[PDB]
């Protein structure tokens, strides 16, 4: 609507503009009282092909795995390498810029 | 009453060690038959274990294998509209066909069906009713279709019924190994559950309630001694199609009500429940009474805030001597103030200011588990060392809070103790809120100031 | 002012005028119930027109019929109290009469042969309660008002459903009342297609050939004609200017002498400007113009008579040369558009398989019922009864008049039947939007939904019972005797009422009236739901019907509804609304006349409202001129804007018409968030009536309707003198401007004292007045449970902060202080009962005594020698209130405990204890016992005591309302032996028997002596024949479910304080739960040296959005500090005078509040009585919309010699300092709900375990454990505590020798774990068995 | 069924039409059928027709009185004593289910709320154990001789 609450709380409202309003306050509550199910069947379904999603081994010994890189791709930096190897095991022998380090 | 639904010759006696009548009781006799009635005494447990058997008349088709997707037409090889029109006695169905007019597996109307019986009769071999398909299960060989389709799937690759074909050959493959004779889809006995599942109880106001399992099985047993009352009887063929129709309705209803045909209900109009539905969906037992089950040794409240230490939880001092009645029970004969059980029992229901030294001690060095509706991530439960406090609400370190998303507004939360040696040794080496100060999904800390 | 009002005048700050005064709130539930008890002769409603819809019904030969003449409703058997008391339902008989016409078919109209004539009952209906609920075996039940989609014709659309067009296919849409339904669908490929009852589509030409449609009439009414003519050389045709808009010119158009438009060329509105201005209309046209075109007429050649062109047929070139040769220049087409004519018609004959009535009536009926073969009549049938029988299809007035409209239609009256051109038309419409001509309406706008009451629901289950006759009459008639088959003899009523009582109490809306307070009882008898039998279920609830319509202002408050999954099912109508004739909501509007806003009231329904354009209440009026502003915002077409002073038609009542009456009662509502408020107003229902009740300072002006809208306080019928009072009984003397010229016209008024509710909590009424003072006519006289003075009194209110405290408020958590407890300001008192069911075992009956075995005497102190407890006896948890000792079986003896009764020699005989006990953690007192004894058994020594006193009570009653009715009726008796002469030296020497053998005289006196004798008589049979009755009924046997004995009631008035973990709320959605207790010396305090005795955290303020909190706590701190100023000069007593100064200086503090009162209309003692009720602090009121600015606040503060701005430094409870900051200190009015905490706490060791599964059972009213769900098992898995999870779902509910085990070995302090199969495991493989699908466990 | 018995019991000898003969067996076979079927606890067709006897005395009450029927006013039109009455009463009780929807939602079947009232507590097995014991340190107190017949006996 073009026509904004120009009022605020401490000011009050109008008796038009707390009908406006009250349009965001259903809407905004409608889905936490309908979406929770969504989110429910959503983890259920994801529990399920996590079963047997066990550690076996210490090392298979696997050979080399997957790149990595920061999301510098459409806008700015927002997970750095910094943050999305903290916790990662290499694959292969990676190399300072200074080659053969 | 005797070969009844409940005949506790074929299930076992209503009371532990309790023959009908009472010419063998008291472990006198171990496990002796009372040729009075003939009932095994034993236990009453057999009663949950021993199951028996309806014996029908006309074999009858199974309904998951006929309306699942089929199972039944699929190995067939024929259309479901049709196996529908031949169970309801409607399309004749070609088991043999002597001469070459006719041919294996055709579709049938009676008056098609005239011509026919004044052209050959005895020299082909056609009738009608589910023992057809049964008969046609028998006839069928699957290792000729093995080394029949395989080699003709090869000729022609088409690519839209390339899958239809490699179902076929996979569904008798595993018949190969399965040892299953697919003779054994049509039903001619049924297996009862045992009475103890499929309970009548009384009520206290001289009432009683039983499951609809109950009603289907009288319903398919009525209809049963009908069709054998109608067979020496001579009917005419129009009334035992009419016969066989409502067997199988009967048995399709209860296996499952609402699949087939019009759900069956009772005497509320509601849909009664069969045995297939026991199990399936939220309310079946996978979900309701395996996975998510009620617990013993637990309680909930109130939750509050507390001063207390990271590791203390807030226990309110009544529903512990609840909670540790067993070990309450346990210690006080070890301190030697009860002689016996009884009055163990009955200081404890005194109230007793000994219960309270002996609760201190309890207590302490024995986590317990807190839990709040709903759990979403493993931080939703995490042990906790009681603190007695004389109150009525569960008191909560602040701290926890935001993990557990629980604000003091009325919120409940569930409290489990752990048993065994194992369990309290759990709680404290892995489920300690100590431990848990990083959350599972990143490793930003969890215990933050809110 | 009232009388009461001058004990306690509420300031108000309403600035704006109030016109018309708030209805009564509970007029939806007894005027809807009017029309379904009166009768009616000529109007049609209620049961008349249930039994004139049905009535008259005749045989199937014809030979008889049954007439329905006249009903009328029986006396109720028992009063409300009995009914509650017995716990039968409250209900009259129905009594109805009916006549028998009956021929004799020898005779060709022989209709005098036999009439049979008498009054029948049939069905039970229950009556209607003063308080608008019902009473449903004796419970206090309710039916809530459905929101349902009012029968008619609607039409919808679609966005996005295919997928592979992107077109929006629109549909329309038959409701009927009862009945069948009608669908009409287009397609993709543009065709239309008909869904009777949501089946299979059918193309909208079968329908038509089942109406006798020929193609030729079916596309005459659909399309238009186009005429093509041939000049014996060229074709020739009638052009309509206005048909070739836009589209392009196939041949080279010409005209008379002029050619237009060119071949291959768009044909501008110029040039139809020119087709009008020269007119010309005849135009030659091409062969290969009319190559396109469907035929709308048959031809034959008359020669020979043979088919030449079929009509709907598309004809080619020699097909025009056909019948150019067979001579026919008459030819006539389809008109076809691709912009605003599509041939939808057309094309869906393409596709109907049918060419006739017969072959249609055989497809519908395979389409009704298929596999059945169709028959001649069995078709033609089916489709009458489908739509045109008046038995099985009905659409009610309002749905006729919804049908009409809908079409643009002058008539508002109709037939429930629909005809051929009401379909025709709903075609034709239907058509004109698909083309786009037209719009489409909307669902869930209110004029398309109808509010269904109770009168109407139990109406239509009246019907079905008169069907249900129809099966049983229909059948004697054609069997039964014809000369002494009497009309009872054939009637039955048993069906009538199962399913009078099957809606009453067995249905969705007929539920357990919520009974905390008055305000949630009249929430929830003004409450709107959109669930139940016809209606939504909240699993098939979208959004729209969620979603806050723009038409709901004024109708339907938006945040006056539940939070949980039926956010927006659950809605509560607003204070202002009422219901139309059909039952639409419309709300009060004052008119605006050329400027002038005259006060006569006009109401709009949700239609009409977006006609006119509405201005809010926020116009400044001019004293009956004009408004303050030239642009005026008001609101119009479901949108608001600004508009001059003659635009505006109607004015909104008053600011309180948009939100409930429960949202209603929250002051400053304008400064606080939806969200908050949303769960506040639902929140304010859950209190809970305490000990004292106390006035909320800041209120709102509705309370005082409210309470007595409510019913549950002692209003004051008449005006009259308070004569005599008691605690229990107000009796009133009427003045003699109300009397009855024939009762002695004295009142009385039984008041009910502590009762159980329907929450088990408290039903008590205190009387208010004093004796031998006025009283006014609708007054109250006894306040009601949560009620002072005729005002809801809610909760309370005290001394409110706003500071974290050591983090015992840290998250919404709430500090409290032990004065609160001390005062006892939020005990309460919650009363339960008790029953002891003493049946008849085949074993041996059950009996009630004080010899029970195995108890000590010192535990059956409390009872009699009968086995029940005293009244007024304190109970504990666990004690024996009533005895009961089952008869034992025979038990089988264990090898050891044979020898423990060989040694000690204690046999136990047959008897087994089944005793009533105390339920754990109660500690309450017994305030009544109710036994039941059944006819025959004899009863024990306690009834015989209790009918005694029921006896005596049942006769001092009534004895006192003779004697205080004669009170007043001596002084007629007495009187009229003093006129025309006083004897007092001989009339009242003698007593007042010895008054009528006075001084004899003429014959007039004797003429009076004989009335003053019948008059005597009168009081001699007017008395007793009511004792004899009730006399009849204390001794009298009950009627009992069979198989029990004797029923034993008791009552437990359990009195809570609050503890640690009570839900306190405020009415500004700011919920918490108690944390600490806290000492008095502890809290902070100011240098008055008043402490806080409740803090409340300032953090969830801003966060929350909820402002009008701090507002209302500042403003309760200029009340309390008015109070202060107020009971300081009282208990100096400087002068009444100086008082009556200082009271009016505060009452005139707004600028423009409406009430102007003046002190110097009382008296001394009116202004001290005033001033008592406000030495506690002054009531301050607040509009919802019309609140008090800041500047009012600010100017009370100043009146109250208090800080401006609000807050006042304290010093601590612990080391007395002053706070870098002063702290906001002042008045809210808090609340205690209904979530208490000793009915959450529970705690299962061992108990109850279930049947079928042997887990144990859940509930705590059942003792059962907590469920220990998935999600949480999966919390477990994810830690790796497996031990834990085993013992989860092995030893703890589902191993029957595990978990004993577990038990013993623990009692033997071994923390041994002995797991084992699950039992829950064993079932799943014995059903999986019983599905004859084999299952094994491989093992080694 | 009961039509194919009235097929060989039906003579044209008899000058009557056939409906009339076989409207009576084949209402027979329906009323045997609805009594000795139709019910999970059999009621012998005596009972079953004192019921229905029951109910139409009652219907025929309440078409003039309009009250309920008291056994002691049933007494006047059964005559027979009025225990008879008391126990056909005790036979209307009609089995429910365990899947009544007694709560609100699909979630509190009645099964949810019966007990298993066959078993013991196991506080009774914990004192049974301990008993047990006691007895068998007892009978160690004593002499053989005594303690053996004490347990043959």
């Amino acid at each position: 609507i073009e026509t904004p609450i120009t009022a605020n709380f401490r000011e009050g409202l109008n008796v038009l503009q707390y009908f406006i309003s009250t349009h965001g306050a259903r809407k905004g509550l409608a889905d936490t009282a309908l979406k929770t199910a969504n989110s429910g069947y959503l983890t259920r379904r994801l529990v399920d092909v996590a079963q047997d999603l066990v550690v076996t081994e210490d090392d298979c010994g696997t050979h080399e795995g997957i790149m990595m890189t920061p999301v510098i791709e459409g806008g700015d930096v927002k997970e750095p390498l910094r943050d999305r190897v903290l916790g990662r095991v290499t694959a292969e022998d990676v190399l300072k810029p200074g080659t053969a380090d | 009453e005797r070969d009844g639904l409940f005949c506790a010759r074929i299930f076992g006696p209503v009371k532990d060690y309790e023959c009908l009548c009472g010419k063998y009781k008291r472990l006198k006799h171990r496990g002796v038959i009372c040729e009075k009635c003939g009932v095994e005494v034993t236990q009453t447990k057999v009663r949950r274990e021993r199951m028996g058997h309806i014996e029908l008349a006309s074999p009858t088709a199974h309904i998951w294998f006929l309306k699942s997707l089929s199972r039944i037409g699929l190995l067939l090889d024929m259309p479901l509209r049709d196996i529908e029109r031949v169970l309801y006695f409607e399309s004749y169905v070609v088991i043999e066909g002597g001469m070459t007019n006719l041919e294996r597996q055709q579709i049938l109307t009676e008056e098609q069906y005239l011509d026919a019986l004044e052209e050959f009769g005895d020299e082909f071999d056609a009738k009608m009713g589910a023992e057809a398909i049964q008969a046609l299960l028998k006839s069928m060989d699957l290792e000729q279709e093995c080394e029949q389709l395989r080699e003709e799937l090869n000729e022609t690759n088409s690519e839209t019924k390339r899958k239809k074909l490699t179902k076929r050959i996979k569904l008798l493959e595993a018949f190969v190994q399965s040892g299953n004779k697919p003779e054994w889809m049509i039903l001619t006995v049924l297996p009862v559950l045992p009475p103890d599942l499929r309970p009548l109880v009384p009520l206290d106001g001289g009432r009683f309630a039983t499951s609809d399992l109950n009603d289907l099985y009288r319903r398919v047993i009525n209809r049963n001694n009908r069709l054998k009352r109608l067979l020496d009887l001579a009917a005419p063929d129009i009334i035992v199609r009419n016969e066989k129709r409502m067997l199988q309705e009967a048995v399709d209803a209860l296996l499952d009500n609402g699949r087939r045909g019009r759900a069956i209900t009772g005497s509320n109009k509601r849909p009664l429940k069969s045995l297939a539905d026991m199990i399936k969906g939220k309310q079946g037992r996978f979900r309701q009474n395996l996975l998510g089950k009620r617990v013993d040794y637990s309680g909930r409240s109130v939750i509050t805030v507390g001063y207390l230490r990271l590791h203390q939880c807030g226990l309110p001092k009544k529903m512990a001597l609840e909670l540790f009645k067993p070990f309450i029970y346990g210690k006080l004969e070890l301190r030697g103030l009860a002689t016996t059980i009884k009055a163990a029992k009955k200081m404890v229901e005194r109230e007793e200011a000994v219960v309270w030294d002996i609760l201190d001690e309890v207590i302490r060095e024995h986590p317990v588990l807190l839990n709040r509706a709903p759990t979403l991530h493993r931080l939703g439960i995490q042990a906790f060392e009681p603190v007695l406090i004389e109150g009525k609400a569960i008191q909560l370190h602040p701290l926890v809070c935001a993990a557990y998303n629980a604000d003091f507004d009325g919120d409940q939360m569930a409290v489990h103790v752990p048993l065994t040696l194992e369990a309290q040794l759990e709680a404290r080496a892995l489920m300690m809120s100590t431990n848990n100060i990083l959350s599972p999904a990143n490793g930003e800390p969890i215990i933050v100031p809110s | 002012y009232s009388y009461t009002e001058k004990k306690r005048i509420r300031k108000d700050f309403g600035k704006r005028p109030q016109v018309l005064d708030v209805p009564y709130l509970l007029s939806i539930q007894l005027d809807s119930f009017q029309k379904f008890i009166e009768q009616d002769p000529e109007g049609q409603y209620g049961l008349e027109a249930a039994f004139r819809s049905v009535f008259p019904i005749q045989s199937y030969s014809g030979n008889s019929e049954l007439q329905y003449v006249s009903y009328r409703l029986g006396e109720p058997v028992f009063d409300v109290q009995e009914c509650q008391i017995r716990g039968v339902t409250y209900s009259a008989p129905l009594r109805v009469k009916l006549r028998l016409v009956i021929y004799e078919r020898e005779a060709p109209e022989g209709t005098v042969k036999d009439i049979k004539e008498q009054e029948v009952y049939m069905g039970e209906i229950p009556l209607m309660t003063d308080n608008g609920t019902f009473v449903i075996n004796g419970t206090e039940r309710v039916i809530v008002s459905q929101l349902h989609r009012s029968p008619g014709v609607f039409f919808d659309s679609d966005k996005g459903k295919t997928h592979s067009s992107g077109k929006v296919l629109y549909n329309a849409r038959i409701i009927p009342y009862r009945g069948s339904w009608l669908d009409f669908e287009f397609d993709p490929k543009d065709n239309l297609f008909v869904r009777i009852d949501r089946r299979r589509k059918l193309p909208a030409t079968i329908i038509l050939r089942a109406l006798n449609y020929t193609t030729e009439q079916i596309l005459d009414l659909f399309f238009e004609k186009v005429i093509f003519e041939i000049r014996d050389n060229k074709l020739q045709m009638e052009l309509v200017p206005e048909r070739l808009r836009g589209e392009t010119a196939s041949f080279d158009i010409e005209a008379n002498g002029k050619v237009y438009v060119e071949k291959g060329r768009r044909i501008t509105a110029r040039h139809i400007r020119q087709l009008e201005k020269d007119d010309v209309k005849l135009i030659e046209v091409p062969v290969e113009y009319i190559a396109g075109k469907v035929v709308a007429k048959d031809y034959i050649d008359e020669s020979t008579g043979e088919l030449i062109c079929a009509a709907n047929m598309e004809l080619s070139l020699d097909l025009l040369a056909k019948l150019s040769q067979s001579g026919h220049k008459r030819i006539e087409t389809l008109f076809t558009n691709d912009l605003d004519h599509g041939p939808y018609i057309s094309e869906t004959l393409r596709v109907d398989p049918t060419n006739d009535r017969l072959s249609a009536l055989v497809e519908i009926y395979r389409m009704m019922r298929p596999g059945e073969p169709p028959t001649r009549e069995a078709a033609e049938s089916l489709f009458e009864n489908l739509f045109f029988s008046e038995d099985r299809y009905d659409l009610s007035a309002v749905g006729r008049m919804k049908f009409n409209r809908s079409l643009l239609r002058e008539e508002i009256e109709g037939s429930g039947i629909l005809s051929k051109d009401d379909i025709i038309d709903v075609m034709k419409k239907l058509i004109d939007i698909r083309n786009g001509k037209g719009e489409v309406d909307d669902i869930d706008h209110l004029g398309n939904r109808r509010i269904r009451s109770v009168g109407e629901m139990a109406e239509n289950q009246f019907r079905v019972g008169l069907v249900r006759v129809e099966r049983a009459v229909k059948e004697r008639l054609s069997l039964g005797d014809l000369d002494t088959l009497m009309p009872q003899d054939m009637i039955n009523a048993k069906p009538i009422s199962a399913a009078v009582k099957e809606f009453f109490g067995s249905s969705q809306l007929s539920q357990f009236m919520v009974q905390n307070n008055p305000l949630s009882e009249i929430t929830h008898k003004r409450r709107i739901s959109a669930l139940g039998p016809g209606g939504l279920t909240r699993e098939r609830a979208g959004f729209e019907v969620r979603d806050v319509h723009p038409t709901h202002y004024g109708r339907v408050c938006p945040i006056e509804t539940p939070e949980g999954p039926n956010i927006g099912l659950i809605n509560s109508l607003s204070v202002y609304a009422q219901t139309n004739e059909y039952g639409f909501l419309e709300t009060p509007y004052r008119k605006v006349t050329d400027g002038v806003v005259t006060d006569e009231i006009h109401y709009l329904s949700a239609i009409e409202e977006g006609n006119y354009v509405i201005a809010q209440a926020n116009s400044n009026l001019d004293e009956e001129g004009h408004f303050v502003e030239d642009l005026v915002t008001c609101r119009s077409k479901g949108e608001s804007s600004l508009f001059s002073r003659d635009q505006v038609d109607y004015m909104d009542v008053s600011t309180q018409q948009v939100v409930s009456v429960g949202a209603s009662l929250i002051p400053f509502l304008e400064h606080d968030d939806a969200n908050r408020a949303l769960m506040g107003a639902n929140m304010q229902r859950q209190a809970v009536p305490t000990l004292r009740a106390d006035k909320p300072l800041v209120g709102t002006g509705m309370e005082r309707a409210v309470a007595v809208d409510s019913g549950v306080t002692a209003v004051a019928k008449r005006g009259g003198v308070v004569q005599y009072v008691d605690a229990s009984r107000i009796v009133i003397k009427v003045n003699e401007d109300e009397m009855y010229p024939g009762e002695a016209g004295i009142d009385i008024y039984n008041l009910t004292k502590y009762t159980r509710s329907n929450q088990n909590t408290c039903i008590n009424q205190m009387p208010c007045v004093s004796l031998g003072e006025p009283v006014e006519r609708g007054d109250v006289l006894a306040d009601g449970p949560s009620t002072d003075l005729g005002e809801l009194a809610l909760g309370q209110n005290m001394r409110v902060a706003f500071m974290p405290w050591n983090g015992y408020n840290f998250e919404d958590s709430i500090l409290v202080s032990e004065r609160v407890v001390q005062e006892d300001r939020f005990t309460t008192i919650h009363i339960q009962e008790l029953a002891c069911v003493s049946r008849d075992t085949k074993l041996g009956p059950e009996e009630i005594t004080a010899d029970i075995p195995n108890v000590g005497e010192a535990a059956l102190s409390k009872l009699d020698e009968s086995g029940i407890v005293y009244i007024g006896a304190e109970v504990t948890g666990g004690d024996i209130l009533v005895g009961k000792v089952t008869p034992k079986g025979e038990t089988q003896l264990t090898p050891e405990e044979k020898l423990l009764r060989a040694i000690f020699g204690e046999k136990a005989s047959d008897v087994k204890d089944s005793s009533l006990r105390v339920p754990n953690g109660v500690s309450g007192t017994v305030i009544d016992v109710q036994v039941f004894t059944r006819d025959g058994v004899e009863k024990d020594k306690r009834a015989l005591e209790i009918e005694e006193m029921q006896l005596k009570q049942a006769k001092k009653d009534l004895s006192e309302e003779l004697q205080i009715l004669e009170a007043g009726l001596f002084s007629r008796i007495r009187a009229v032996l003093v006129a025309g002469g006083v004897e007092a030296e001989k009339l009242d020497k003698l007593p007042r028997d010895r008054w009528l053998e006075l001084g004899l005289t003429d014959e007039e006196k004797q003429n009076q002596l004989e009335q003053l004798a019948e008059q005597y008589d009168e009081l001699k049979h007017e008395f007793e024949k009511k004792l004899e009755a009730k006399r009849r009924k204390i001794t009298q046997g009950d009627d009992l479910a069979p198989g029990v004995l004797k029923i034993v009631k008791v009552y437990l008035a359990v009195k809570r304080r609050i503890q640690p973990g009570d839900k306190m709320a405020g009415r500004h959605g700011n919920k918490g739960v108690i944390s600490k207790i806290n000492p008095i010396e502890d809290m902070p305090y100011d240098e008055n040296g008043t402490p806080v005795d409740i803090v409340l955290n300032p953090l969830g303020v801003p966060s929350r959005m909820n402002i009008g909190q701090i507002l209302e706590t500042h403003l309760g701190m200029a009340a309390k500090g008015i109070g202060d100023k107020i009971n300081a000069m009282l208990k100096q007593q400087q002068e009444v005078a100086k008082l009556r100064e200082f009271i009016q200086r505060a009452y005139d503090l707004g600028a423009d509040v409406r009430q102007k009162v003046d002190l110097s209309t009382f008296s001394d003692e009116e202004v001290m009585r005033l001033a008592e009720n406000l030495r506690k602090g002054m009531p301050i009121a607040t509009p919802v919309f019309d609140g008090a600015k800041e500047a009012e606040i600010k100017e009370l503060l100043k009146l109250g010699d208090l800080p401006t701005s609000g807050q006042i430094r304290l010093y601590d409870g612990r080391t007395g300092e002053q706070f870098e900051r002063p702290v906001t200190v002042g008045y809210m009015y808090m609340l205690k709900l209904n979530h208490l905490v000793d009915d959450k706490m529970h705690a299962r060791s061992t108990g109850s375990y279930s049947l079928v599964t042997q887990q144990p059972l859940g509930g705590k009213a059942q003792f059962g454990g907590q469920r220990f769900g998935e999600m949480e098992v999966w919390a477990l898995e994810a830690y790796g505590a497996a031990y834990t999870l085993q013992e989860m779902l092995t030893v703890k509910s589902d191993d029957v020798n595990g978990r004993t085990k577990m038990y013993k070995n623990i009692v033997d302090g071994n923390h041994q774990m002995e797991p084992g199969m699950p039992e829950s495991f064993n079932v799943l493989l014995k059903e999986i068995r019983s599905l004859g699908i084999n299952i094994e466990l491989e093992d080694e | 069924i009961g039509l194919m018995k009235a097929v060989d019991k039906f003579e044209y000898r008899r000058g009557y039409k056939f409906s009339t003969y076989a409207t009576w067996w084949i209402r027979q076979a329906i009323t045997r059928s609805i009594a000795d079927q139709a019910r999970t606890i059999r009621i012998p067709v005596h009972m079953i027709e004192t019921i229905n006897k029951l109910n139409r005395i009652s219907r025929q009450m309440l078409q003039e009185m309009g009250r309920e029927p008291t056994p002691e006013e049933l007494a006047e039109r059964m005559l027979m004593p009025e225990d008879k009455i008391r126990k056909v009463l005790k036979i209307a009780k009609e089995p429910i289910s365990m899947e009544t929807p007694i709560g609100d939602d699909e979630d509190s079947h009645l099964g949810d709320f019966i007990e298993d009232t066959t078993l013991e507590l196991p506080l009774d097995s914990a004192t049974t154990e301990s008993l047990r014991a006691a007895t068998h340190d007892v009978l160690a107190g004593l002499t053989a001789r005594e303690a053996k017949v004490l347990r043959m006996r």
